[PDB]
RNA sequence: UCUGAGAGUUUGAUCCUGGCUCAGGAUUAACGCUGGCGGCAUGCCUAAUACAUGCAAGUCGAUCGAAAGUAGUAAUACUUUAGAGGCGAACGGGUGAGUAACACGUAUCCAAUCUACCUUAUAAUGGGGGAUAACUAGUUGAAAGACUAGCUAAUACCGCAUAAGAACUUUGGUUCGCAUGAAUCAAAGUUGAAAGGACCUGCAAGGGUUCGUUAUUUGAUGAGGGUGCGCCAUAUCAGCUAGUUGGUGGGGUAACGGCCUACCAAGGCAAUGACGUGUAGCUAUGCUGAGAAGUAGAAUAGCCACAAUGGGACUGAGACACGGCCCAUACUCCUACGGGAGGCAGCAGUAGGGAAUUUUUCACAAUGAGCGAAAGCUUGAUGGAGCAAUGCCGCGUGAACGAUGAAGGUCUUUAAGAUUGUAAAGUUCUUUUAUUUGGGAAGAAUGACUUUAGCAGGUAAUGGCUAGAGUUUGACUGUACCAUUUUGAAUAAGUGACGACUAACUAUGUGCCAGCAGUCGCGGUAAUACAUAGGUCGCAAGCGUUAUCCGGAUUUAUUGGGCGUAAAGCAAGCGCAGGCGGAUUGAAAAGUCUGGUGUUAAAGGCAGCUGCUUAACAGUUGUAUGCAUUGGAAAC
């Protein structure tokens, strides 16, 4: 009742998951780093961050996109 | 799969196969309907239903066909250009085991059939076994050739009285048919048309 | 990922095909999406009706053709004609 | 089998029914009573055949003579 | 070029209104009697009830370490896979519980979106690092397993160098749009990639083909959203709604959006039917009807929803995933009592419910699917074979001769006679069917692969293309089918009805008793209506009875009815909304008519044709209806 190929891919995703989450974690500090001492820098990091899950698939590429847009808007409007 | 009692059903309808042999026998030359009430009164007024229904027993007991069969033949031949009285004589005369009859080949018609389906019969270019095939003027209905050796094939061979809607080239047993059968060709045994508004009233 | 491919409409005992323009995931006789042409097995001769045209269209697009289609465009020709017209 | 009790014309002459049996009910309406309104099918399940019958037995459950 | 049949029944008798019943089709049918075979098709409508048992999605060693086996003195060669990794498991298969609404059909807008593999085109595939499966050892156990410490490999993972083009912004231009708002630059800033495998040649260096990878580009398919219109019953359901309606900022979603959030307002729907209740998957279509349309949503096909019940989420291009995961509930089972296992609405099959619906099967041989270069592998999808007269179609129980009449039965027109009845007996003949013998396909009139020849790109080699040869592959299958093959009418007929509708009548028995009945109605001691027999009639491997649907029924009347006396004019009036409405001119063109275009999936219906011995059936070509847009007509 149970099949040898679907054991081996909870196997696999839970791997995957705990890295993900990782890398997830880390955008999301860095992007509240860049909103709590909002800096020119720490926008570039962002981008890096949110480009590199966009390409991973860990992230849906058009929310790296709204990301990096309202990051932006905030950078500009304080600038 | 047909009646054993071929007498009974001529004396009743009263018409028999064309020649009489079943009415003529060789006693008592009885025209009446059988049973016990065959000789009383009340013989005339029979019913607009009576009627079709009589005449259509005498068509299809004349060919020895189902009923089925002839919802069958009625829903084909219906759906063409229009007023078929002309086609649907010839459909309903075109059956292979009726042709092998008016080839002369058989004593009589069923008799005929059991020979289609016991294999004694060609066809065009094929062999045929069902005695339902509907045919059509044209086709060279070359009889067998190990069955004109049997010892019943002298009144086969005697094929001399023949209709003339059925064309053998006498001696070679070719047996094709052309010029369709006529109204002429088709008697008084049933010579109606209001049986095909009985169909067409139980047949949509 | 539309694939040429066949499509069964016979009965019990005598198959009959249709070269037909169908999407991967659909199931067999289903839904499709252009009629190439019919086949029969035993045809003898002529036996796949070839479009030519529509065809041509579709493996234009980037169909993906099967065993059995691959091999009826190819006694006609029309392997030929596609690899010509991709030069 | 199902929670409504009927009243069942039995049809034939002389019957096995004491009381308490399994019947085959199927429709049908006898005119001299009111109130019935189905029949018993005759020689299917536990109510025995109507023997003693040549005529029109297919209705009633009996075997032919042979 | 469509195209429609009626009869019985209220009365002493007649005409009309009017209800009931019948003559015709049809089914996923069931039952009684009977029963020989073949070609197609269908076969849990009930308990989305519970399930024993065996199968239903894997594949790749040409990604990677290791291990095992067979050979070999060794170096090594070949085979196999527990594990890591990639792809697929979201397809395919089933069921119709739920759902009265953008669920579905149709037409559209997505300036408000996604899309792995596939198609076209375009740049790169350089260099490092840390780990963990497998394994080793220990603890814990009968085992499932689990925990702890070390050892490894990559196309697993994480950095770095580099952007042809990418993404996000800045500067001003272009062309603008339908209001938000889109489209294109020239320059600039910021951000951003990966992986090699197989083989050939080359002493080497190096070069090359191919598969694959990263970043793009083009389409195509697929998924999602919004809107107009169409789509059940009920007023003996009159108010419903507080994220409900609207505005501002932000968040979240592939996307717009009270989808969410904080603030400010009170709106939104509803007699043209909200809301409530009941019921139901919708559609193409099936059956019926002359038509308008009525009815069921068999099989199959499109779409939706579900997977014991109820929630949540990971991976992934795509799931909130039937045979993946976590939690709870209910139930069943195992235990050595600590703990566990389970979801047949997948294929067969069991119990139960029911009037009732089948093998606990064979093969991947073709078609399709997934992985793979191929070898191939997997495929209860699929193709066959069983069972069942379940329906349509087809063939059989024989043929010729044969008494102005065998026997028996039934009537006797009280000797005679009829009738069964050429029916029978008897003489010859054939073998569809049945039993032996010989031969024996169609599907595989395809094909993948491998040695060859030729062309064909690049060329220094290998792969791709066409022709020939080979392995060539069958569950059905020694099957369909064929032949002068032995025997032989031998192996095969039931069911309903007979007073009228409705084709078809006598006797015996009973005597308002026993019984029949679709309707009128038969039975009270002379019954053609009951029971039996004989005879006859209607069908026939089927025939009757039952249930449901349509017609006939103009009997809910748009086509197509009525309201003085037969059912039906409110007791009458004032009357909002609605429906209808005098004459002439002008404009527009919402109705109306007409032309072009797109679409209305395939199958089904009708017409033609081909192939099965013809048919049923299969295939093939043609064949409408509605919607939208655009262009005209102006009579109403
Ligand atoms: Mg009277
Ligand atoms: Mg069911
Ligand atoms: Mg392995
Ligand atoms: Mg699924
Ligand atoms: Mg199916
Ligand atoms: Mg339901
Ligand atoms: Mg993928
Ligand atoms: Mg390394
Ligand atoms: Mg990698
Ligand atoms: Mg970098
Ligand atoms: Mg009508
Ligand atoms: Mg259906
Ligand atoms: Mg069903
Ligand atoms: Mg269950
Ligand atoms: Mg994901
Ligand atoms: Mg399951
Ligand atoms: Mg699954
Ligand atoms: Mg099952
Ligand atoms: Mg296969
Ligand atoms: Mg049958
Ligand atoms: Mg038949
Ligand atoms: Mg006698
Ligand atoms: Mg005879
Ligand atoms: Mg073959
Ligand atoms: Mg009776
Ligand atoms: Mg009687
Ligand atoms: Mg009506
Ligand atoms: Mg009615
Ligand atoms: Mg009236
Ligand atoms: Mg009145
Ligand atoms: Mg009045
Ligand atoms: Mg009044
Ligand atoms: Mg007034
Ligand atoms: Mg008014
Ligand atoms: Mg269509
Ligand atoms: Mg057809």
């Amino acid at each position: 009742a149970n099949i040898k190929s679907n054991e081996k891919r909870l196997r696999q995703n839970i791997k995957r998951n705990l890295n993900n989450k990782g890398q997830k974690t880390k955008l999301k500090t860095n992007v509240k780093n860049f909103h709590k001492e909002i800096n020119l820098d720490n926008l570039g990091n962002v981008y890096s961050q949110a480009d590199r899950l966009a390409r991973k698939g860990i992230i849906s590429t058009n929310r790296a996109r709204r990301l990096k847009s309202r990051n932006v808007a905030v950078l500009n409007k304080t600038q | 799969k047909y009646t054993g009692s071929i007498f009974k059903r001529s004396r009743r309808l009263g018409f028999s196969l064309l020649e009489n042999n079943k009415e003529f026998s060789k006693g008592k030359k009885r025209k009446t309907i059988p049973g016990q009430h065959g000789n009383r009164f009340r013989s005339s007024t029979m019913s607009g239903y009576a009627q079709q229904l009589q005449e259509k027993q005498r068509m299809q007991y004349m060919y020895g066909i189902t009923d089925k069969q002839f919802r069958r033949l009625f829903r084909l031949v219906l759906k063409q250009r229009g007023n078929l009285a002309v086609n649907l004589f010839r459909v309903l005369e075109s059956r292979l085991d009726n042709i092998v009859y008016r080839m002369g080949f058989a004593p009589t018609r069923r008799s005929a059939r059991q020979l289609v389906n016991h294999g004694h019969v060609l066809l065009n270019d094929r062999t045929v076994d069902t005695p339902s095939i509907i045919l059509n003027p044209g086709d060279k209905v070359r009889l067998k050739a190990k069955t004109i050796k049997i010892p019943i094939v002298k009144a086969a061979s005697e094929s001399g009285v023949v209709s003339p809607f059925v064309e053998t080239n006498n001696k070679t047993f070719e047996g094709t048919y052309v010029r369709f059968p006529e109204r002429s060709e088709l008697p008084a045994g049933i010579n109606e048309s209001y049986v095909v508004e009985w169909y067409k009233r139980l047949v949509k | 990922m539309v694939k040429i491919r066949l499509m069964r409409m016979g009965r019990v005992h005598y198959p009959t095909y249709r070269i037909v323009a169908v999407d991967s995931r659909v199931k067999r006789d289903g839904k499709y999406i252009a009629l190439i042409g019919h086949l029969n097995p035993a045809l003898k001769e002529n036996k796949c009706k070839i479009d030519e045209a529509v065809a041509l269209e579709w493996l234009n697009k980037g169909a993906k053709p099967t065993d059995t289609v691959r091999s009826l465009f190819s006694q006609t020709g029309l392997w030929k004609k596609f690899v010509e017209s991709k030069k | 089998t199902n929670g409504f009790e009927v009243l069942t014309y039995i049809p034939g002459e002389g019957h096995n029914l004491q009381e308490h049996s399994v019947t085959l009910l199927r429709g049908g309406r006898v005119k001299d009573l009111p109130g019935v309104r189905y029949h018993i099918v005759r020689g299917t399940l536990d109510t025995v055949g109507v023997e003693k019958r040549r005529q029109q037995r297919s209705a009633y459950g009996a075997k032919k003579p042979k």
